């Protein structure tokens, strides 16, 4: 349920992908892996052409996560 | 703090600086005095080899020293007035008013009326001197200053103290400093939030 | 736009409190898996 | 003319010095338009009264002709209103607006900062009707544009505006302006600007006595926690003043020493002056020994000389000697306002050494208290013990046998908890800091 | 010297006894803490930082 | 105390005490703020000719108090005496907050409206009417679409359009905030059917 | 305009506070 | 006394180290 | 307008039928203009003064008649009207006596705010001169410091207007506050003890003591009911302040 | 920074001497006049007759 529901999210959210980012600042490093890789995903689905140059920014620490 | 770094009887010279090593030991005397009343003080200075033979060289010094820790008052306030007198005759007479004999009787009647309940003002003060008006009005006047945890009964000329237990002065002693810093806590709170 | 301004002024509220809101968490976070390290 | 010619050089160049901190004023209030940020504002509003005390005509125009490259109303204002001296051989380029600097409108801060820095340069001048006329152009504009960010600068605006006021007299006239803009904070939620008018009310109501009114309106206006620490404690102040005023005896003492501690302790000496006073008087009237430790204040040892006479005339109880020194000295105390209290505490020293001694004895005469109290009547003293008792300030009963009095008990159940259960608000104060700290964690 | 636990009530001519217990030094223990961790530290750190 | 004047049991003594209370109620605010019982017994006594003015100045009392509901409710109550002057920020305030109220009444009249409606009072209905007809008639569209909107009347958006169209791009502006802003479907029907009957 | 758009930035933001604050326990 | 008191003096102090940070930051950001 | 300014009012006016001419002039001559203003128009001057002429009459006939409603409006109307203080007009006169009268009166409504606030707008008229308005000043302070018999013969005279009632009304607080003085932590209350050294020898006071408040006449001896009880505490609001403590430090 | 001279500012106009000039801490007692102790003694002495 944890990542699911941090994954799941950008779809309810992509009307404010600027919110995308604010919404998972403790999602994307909480302790759980699963929960850290369904923010990701949800970034990624909430902005699908968007230049939005904050999810870009908080993915790219992501983008060499210890986790697989 | 005096008594604390001044009890040490080395001196860097035999007699000089204070004008003695004989003055060194007055100012010793004095200085303790002001400073505690009888606990293990037997302990303390009279145990110090130096200090009863220095009180042997000062036979009313070691008068009156030996009057307070018998706690024999009728010497006692004679040899403290001669020791008021003295200090006036010195001139490290800085408290004038405040400690040179009542905060000593302070002391003294502390150490008197606790151990007592309810001890008369007629025999207290032929115990303590004589007058018994004087001793009444003194006690008064102690009673107003704050010290001297008792109160008087006038129309029976008793004196009932009022000694908290261990836990009841301990308590009002919290209470107290509980008090200061809820003070010292609110100027804090002034300090941030500006 | 009074109003608006009103309401704007309830979200900077909102955003003051919420940031050291999620910095908390955040910070608590990384004690938890520091501790799990 | 060698020393008059390198006098006036390291004046000018002072000047020129003041001139640049206006420079850096303007500068302030760049960056402050540019990032939205009222706090810089406010440090250059703090700055500001440091700065204020050498100015100079002269470089007062300097600044005005410089700032003002485009025509406004503010230097058609200050042309005839700021009177410059004669010509001088000091002169600097003035040209911080070109191109578009120039073009754009001028900044609505700044015009209300040029606006009291006028009043107050002419308020430093000792003029009165061109500084009553810039500040209500002051307040024109304030009130014209509708911007967030200036009515946290109308607060002091304001304040100072009334400030002037006062030694214009028009301190009962600019009450319409107060509630005006009181009116207007309300709707703007503008809490300092409240604050600020509040005081200004208040110390109207002081200046005229209005203390009735000043009470109603204190009684029903509530005043802002988070408001300017200055602010904050000349409303304590006030308010403490009022209520000693009104024999509010415990909230008296409450707010006077709160007001004490929340002053700045390196300045604020007329109004420290003016704490030790209120708290000699109203301590001894209620026979709360005064500090002895506030004795040692410098600035106010001839004050409080006769202040520590009269506090050993409450302790005593003797008449003669304190109504003598108030014949000698007491005038003082009627320009601060205390001397019908000072009957009053001229009176109760009856009363307060009864407590005293009653707090020292245990079953005391009631001839001997009217020995020693001065009374020589024991009806009079059985009166006055009755009196004390149904005040509730002691605990001495009456038994018209001989005057008996109750001791102490040791302690039951709520004599161990009412320390805690006054002082468990500790956790509420680390919550509000908690709070406070929630509020003032912005990363950026 | 405090070698004995009594009062003497020379009124009633008489000395209550009383039995004093000791396990109250929590009392005097904690207003020691609370003396050398609050003065030792409010008054030092918050003059030193006076303006905040 | 000029409460006395109101005290005695003369109705001109009463209005010579009250009419000045309107033009003292700028400068003096603590004796009118604890002066609320008097007020009270004004409007309790509906025998005297002057209980609507009577009404207004206790508005008035309630605006010193700080309660600009309380202060709203009783000009209401008053009635006619609500909109004496339209331009003022007292005024605005009070009808800030009496759209606020209409606003929430008529969401909540609209999704329960199968009867039983809270009783749209004739009196707020009448000054709420009163004031967005004049910021309609104001000739700025630019806002008054917006206060319209804020408003929150099921048919304002069809009288903004059949009144005088400054602007006609705010067809556009209004079709924009329905299609983005508004979405909440359930309040959101009073918006949408205008705008599909006009489009 | 912006009126509604204040509404919902603040109805979200005021949500996820409350959300967010909801793990503090 | 020992407890509230004493969490109430970490927080103020934890406050107050964060306001000095906060206003040094403000006044030398630039 | 301008009729009968103290026609009838100075040498007596006891009848009832007087209200009605009050109630006339009200209406014609008291409702002309206004009593705001007070710019120039010495008409209007002139309307103040006959304005404070009506309600010192006013005043004397209600401390006369004593009706506490027409007083108090009386007294109120009178401090609105005072509320315009014109220097260049005559003072003193009506000023002092009269507001030491209302004062006092007051202090036996019990209210202190509205007295030390007046005598601060009355810095020499108070402790300097007008023993008028002294008198109330002098009976509180002993009514505070040490008196209640001395009280009762200092008000047996009042130099500011005579109407010695306000005496009698300042008896009545006195009676009341001695009542409770006596129903505080007094150990025991003779009958002779409350009959003879205070005041009221067996009057109808004595009744209204002995029916009215507690303390049942034992032989000749009122005594003190139970108010002091060791109180097994069962300790409930520690809890529930406890609770609010623990719920305090619960959350945030 | 300003010294908010509005309050009244009544400096101290002696100028003439600090009575405690040292560090002396006082006492709302230690402050009063007496004979100090030793003549009182003397006299109690004197009045029992010794």
């Amino acid at each position: 349920v944890r990542r699911a529901a941090v994954e799941s999210l950008g779809f309810i959210l992509f009307r404010t992908p600027e919110q995308c980012p604010s919404v998972v600042s403790l999602l994307s490093e909480s302790y759980n892996p699963h929960v850290r890789y369904g923010a990701a995903m949800a970034l990624g689905i909430c902005c699908a052409g968007t230049g939005n140059k904050e999810a870009i920014n908080l993915l790219e620490p992501m983008t060499n996560d210890p986790v697989n | 703090q005096a008594a604390e770094l001044f009890l040490d009887t080395v001196s860097t010279f035999t007699s000089y600086e204070l004008m003695d090593y004989k003055t060194f030991v007055t100012y010793t005397v004095y200085v303790s005095m002001i400073a505690l009343e009888r606990p293990d003080l037997r302990e303390k200075v009279i145990k110090g080899a130096e200090i009863l033979e220095v009180l042997h060289s000062l036979p009313a010094v070691r008068q009156y020293l030996f009057s307070l820790y018998e706690c024999r008052y009728s010497v006692f306030f004679q040899s403290l007035a001669v020791v008021e007198q003295e200090m006036k005759k010195d001139w490290l007479f800085a408290p004038h008013y405040r400690y040179y004999v009542r905060e000593m009787r302070i002391h003294a009647y502390s150490q008197l009326l606790e151990s007592y309940r309810s001890l008369t003002l007629g025999y207290m003060a032929e115990a303590f001197g004589v007058g018994v008006e004087f001793i009444d009005q003194e006690l008064s006047r102690f009673i107003a200053a704050g010290r001297l945890h008792c109160k008087i009964d006038k129309v029976n000329e008793i004196v009932e103290t009022n000694r908290p237990d261990s836990k009841n002065w301990q308590y009002q002693e919290t209470i107290k400093k509980g008090d200061l810093l809820l003070n010292r806590v609110q100027k804090l709170s002034r300090v941030i939030n500006m | 736009q009074y109003y608006l301004s009103k309401i704007e002024e309830l979200q900077l509220i909102v955003n003051d409190k919420s940031q050291n809101l999620r910095r908390l968490q955040a910070q608590r976070n990384e004690l938890n898996a520091k501790v799990r390290l | 003319k060698t020393a008059a010619a390198a006098a006036e050089h390291s004046q000018r160049e002072l000047d020129t010095v003041t001139l640049e901190d206006i420079k850096e004023h303007v500068k302030q209030l760049e960056k402050a338009v540019s990032g939205k940020e009222p706090r810089f504002v406010l440090r250059a509003l703090r700055m500001l009264p440091s700065t204020s005390r050498r100015l100079n005509h002269y470089v007062l125009y300097k600044a005005v002709q410089g700032f003002f490259t485009s025509n406004n109303a503010t230097r058609d204002f200050l042309l005839p209103f700021l009177e410059e001296p004669m010509d001088t051989e000091a002169d600097l380029q003035f040209r911080p607006r070109t191109g578009k600097a120039a073009s754009t409108p001028l900044l609505p801060e700044v015009e209300a900062y040029l606006q009291l820095l006028v009043v107050i340069f002419m308020m430093n001048s000792k003029r009165y009707k061109e500084a009553q006329k810039i500040s209500d152009d002051l307040m024109q504009k304030i009130s014209t544009q509708n911007r967030r960010a200036l009515d946290l600068v109308a607060a002091k605006c304001y304040y100072y505006h009334a400030r002037v006021y006062e030694f214009l007299d028009k301190l009962d006239v600019v009450r319409s302006f107060l509630h005006a803009r009181l009116r207007t904070a309300t709707l703007r939620h503008d809490a300092d600007g409240q604050a600020t008018l509040l005081n200004l009310l208040l110390r109207n109501y002081l200046h005229y006595s209005l203390y009735d009114q000043a009470e109603k309106l204190v009684s029903k206006s509530v005043f802002p926690e988070q408001a300017n620490n200055n602010e904050w404690a000349r409303y304590l102040y006030y308010t403490g003043r009022i209520k000693a005023i009104q024999l509010e005896y415990s909230e008296a003492r409450r707010t006077m020493t709160n007001a004490l501690r929340k002053a700045p302790q390196h300045t604020a000496v007329g109004f420290k002056q003016t704490v030790h006073k209120l708290l000699i008087v109203v301590e001894l009237l209620l026979g709360e020994i005064p500090d002895r430790l506030q004795f040692r204040q410098p600035s106010l040892k001839r004050s409080l000389m006769p202040y520590f006479l009269l506090t050993q005339a409450v302790r005593t109880g003797n008449l003669a000697k304190f109504n003598q020194v108030l014949d000698q000295f007491g005038e003082k105390f009627q320009a601060d306002g205390t001397y019908t209290l000072i009957i009053r505490l001229r009176h109760n020293v009856i009363k307060t050494g009864v407590r005293m001694i009653s707090l020292s004895y245990s079953r005391i005469s009631l001839a001997d208290i009217a020995q020693k109290l001065q009374l020589d009547s024991p009806e009079d003293a059985e009166f006055i013990v009755a009196k004390a008792i149904r005040d509730g300030v002691i605990e001495a009963s009456i038994n018209h046998e001989k005057g008996y009095v109750q001791s102490k008990e040791m302690i039951d159940i709520y004599s161990t908890r009412e320390p805690q259960l006054a002082f468990h608000q500790r956790i509420s104060f680390c919550l509000d800091i908690h709070n406070m700290s929630v509020k003032a964690m912005r990363f950026p | 010297d405090k070698k004995f636990h009594g009062i003497l009530d020379q009124g009633e001519g008489v000395l209550i006894i009383f039995d004093e217990p000791p396990v109250d030094k929590t009392y005097e223990a904690a207003l020691e803490t609370i003396q050398n961790m609050s003065k030792v530290v409010d008054s030092l750190y918050n003059k030193a930082k006076k303006l905040t | 105390g000029i409460i006395s004047l109101l005290d005695e049991d003369e109705p001109q003594l009463k209005e010579f005490a009250l009419h000045k209370l309107n033009a003292v109620v700028n400068d003096f605010w603590a004796e009118i703020s604890e002066s609320v019982d008097k007020i009270e017994v004004l409007y309790e006594d509906e025998g005297f000719r002057s209980r609507q003015f009577a009404a207004l100045v206790a508005s008035k009392v309630f605006y010193h108090l700080g309660a600009f509901e309380e202060s709203l409710n009783y000009a209401l109550g008053a009635g006619d005496l609500f909109n004496v002057n339209d331009n003022s920020e007292y005024v605005e305030t009070i009808i800030a907050k009496c759209i606020d109220h209409y606003t929430k009444q008529c969401v909540e009249n609209a999704d329960l409206p199968e009867g039983e409606k809270k009783p749209i009072d004739q009196r707020l209905e009448g000054i709420v009417n009163k004031m967005f007809q004049r910021c309609l008639d104001d000739h700025k569209y630019k806002q008054a679409i917006g206060i319209a909107l804020e408003t929150r009347r099921l048919d304002v958006f069809e009288k903004t359009i059949l009144e005088s169209n400054d602007v006609p791009g705010m067809l556009a502006y209004s079709l924009k905030l329905c299609m983005s802003l508004m979405q909440n479907k359930q309040f959101r029907n009073k918006v949408l059917r205008v705008l599909v009957k006009i489009y | 305009k912006l009126q509604q758009e204040l509404e919902f930035l603040e109805v979200q933001e005021e949500y996820i506070k409350d959300e967010q604050k909801n793990l503090k326990k | 006394y020992l407890a509230s008191l004493i969490r109430s003096v970490v927080a103020l102090h934890n406050l107050i180290n964060n306001k000095i940070a906060n206003r040094d930051a403000e006044k030398k950001e630039g | 307008m301008y009729e009968q300014l103290k026609g009838e009012w100075n040498r007596k006016s006891p009848n009832l039928s007087k209200c009605g001419e009050e109630l006339g002039r009200l209406k014609l001559v008291l409702l002309e203009l206004n009593f705001l203003p007070t710019t120039g128009t010495k008409l209007t001057k002139q309307q103040l003064i006959l304005a404070r002429d009506i309600l010192e009459i006013g005043a004397q006939w209600s401390i006369l008649r004593k009706d506490i409603p027409s007083f108090e409006r009386y007294m109120a109307q009178l401090k609105c009207y005072y509320f315009d203080y014109k220097e260049q007009l005559p003072e003193s006169a009506y000023m002092h006596q009269l507001l030491g009268l209302n004062l006092l009166f007051l202090l036996s409504q019990n209210r202190v705010a509205e007295f030390h606030t007046e005598l601060e707008r009355l810095p020499a008229k108070d402790i300097q001169t007008n023993v008028y308005i002294k008198h109330p000043v002098s009976l509180e302070q002993y009514l505070m410091e040490g008196s209640y018999n001395k009280v009762f013969l200092a008000k047996g005279n009042i130099p500011a207007e005579s109407y010695t009632f306000f005496i009698d009304i300042l008896l009545d607080t006195i009676r009341d506050e001695i009542a409770g003085c006596i129903e505080k932590a007094y150990e025991k209350i003779l009958f002779t003890e409350a009959t003879r050294i205070l005041f009221f020898n067996t009057p109808k006071k004595m009744t209204d003591y002995a029916k009215k408040r507690g303390w049942v006449l034992g032989p000749n001896n009122y005594y003190s009911f139970a108010s002091q009880q060791q109180k097994p505490e069962d300790t409930t609001i520690p809890s529930t302040e406890l609770a609010k403590q623990v719920i305090e430090y619960a959350r945030q | 920074d300003d010294e908010f001279e509005e309050f009244p500012a009544e400096d101290w106009a002696g100028l003439d001497e600090d009575e405690d000039a040292h560090v002396w801490e006082d006492n709302w007692d230690d402050d009063n006049v007496e004979d100090d102790f030793s003549n009182q003694l003397r006299a109690e002495l004197e009045k029992h007759g010794y």
